[PDB]
């Protein structure tokens, strides 16, 4: 990620050592009975079991 | 992942929705020679 | 004579909602669509590229 | 845009792309998928709102989507690449059930 | 557009055109399919010249 | 206008107006019909946009 | 015009015509029926062309 953002971005404006995490997913559209629309109340993120 | 296609254009070979009117604008298909 | 005249109003009540519960449940029923298995993977008959 | 006191996560419809210009260097597209989103509810707070213009943005309970391609976006400043080998992601659904994903964090 | 692509008994092929592949630096590529089921497809195709 | 409203077979609707309520906080909101006799009716209403 | 259809022993079909229904943009359709009794029955239509 960026977190030093001027009007015009230079290659150092780019952090190390920090992440973002992208993830994609596809739904299929057949299942048994499966709803249209998928919600999500609550996401987490976990290391060691933590 | 280089890139991801999600969906696809009309075809040329596909007589059931060749000849009709969608969204305002006839279909035409792709062709390759 | 109101004992007489109750029970009866009440026998009635529970056999029609007895029927339509059965109703109900049968179109529950048989009102499930499920999946299609595709088939094997396609043999590959050839990978090429041109310009 | 970035700050490390606002950790957050959100839906996006779409995907990412990866393009190499070198051995050691790359260029990066983020695309549209043609997918829906809605959000279910609306909790007070703000995001980085602005006073004097009225800008903000809204926070809901949750988040839905629908038909075709969808990507997660998530921001936790305590993860930290050169000691963690991997990280795993939880989603919780409305109706209690779960789901699990993995993710490599490792360079390769 | 559509979303939904489908074929029926006999052959097929399938065009892909994505600028961001170069033979010149790449070995090989490598494409994948996802079903409507959700199930997944992948092939192997070499991009050297020879 | 008058104290009681009566209907016959087939179908009607109901309209109802009421400022107070806002669907940007309301998950869901219920409706109550109290009838003549004194018997009472009640059903669901869902709000969220979907 | 009458208010209720009544059918007997062996089969029978429904015509539809919902002029507002379109091919194209919908992958299903879906039709409900209700009984003189009040008890309610419905069936699944797909109209994807194939």
């Amino acid at each position: 990620p960026a977190t030093n953002v001027g009007t015009t971005i230079s290659k150092d404006s780019f952090d190390r050592s920090k992440a973002v995490l992208i993830l994609s997913f596809q739904p299929p559209a057949q299942v048994l009975q499966g709803g249209q629309a998928i919600t999500i109340d609550a996401i987490d993120v976990l290391y060691q079991g933590r | 992942v280089v890139c991801h296609y999600d969906s696809f254009p009309m075809t040329a070979d596909d007589k059931y929705h060749i000849g009709q009117t969608i969204g305002g604008l006839t279909a035409f298909g792709l062709v390759f020679w | 004579v109101s004992p007489v005249i109750a029970t009866l109003l009440l026998i009635l009540i529970a056999v029609a909602a007895a029927v339509l519960l059965y109703t109900w449940v049968s179109g529950l029923s048989a009102n499930v669509a499920g999946t299609q298995v595709t088939g094997k993977s396609l043999t590959l008959i050839q990978a090429t590229w041109a310009r | 845009s970035f700050d490390d006191q606002y950790p957050f996560a959100t839906i996006l419809a779409g995907t990412w792309e990866v393009n190499y210009v070198s051995t050691n260097y790359v260029e990066t597209n983020f695309r549209n998928t043609s997918a829906v989103i809605k959000f279910d509810r609306f909790v007070n707070t703000h995001y980085s709102p602005d006073t004097q213009n009225n800008n903000g943005v809204p926070i809901f309970d949750v988040a839905s989507a629908s038909q075709s391609n969808f990507a997660v976006v998530i921001w936790c400043p305590n993860v930290n690449p050169n000691v963690m080998q991997s990280v795993d992601v939880k989603m919780v659904f409305s109706d209690g059930s779960t789901w699990e994903a993995s993710v490599p964090l490792s360079i390769t």
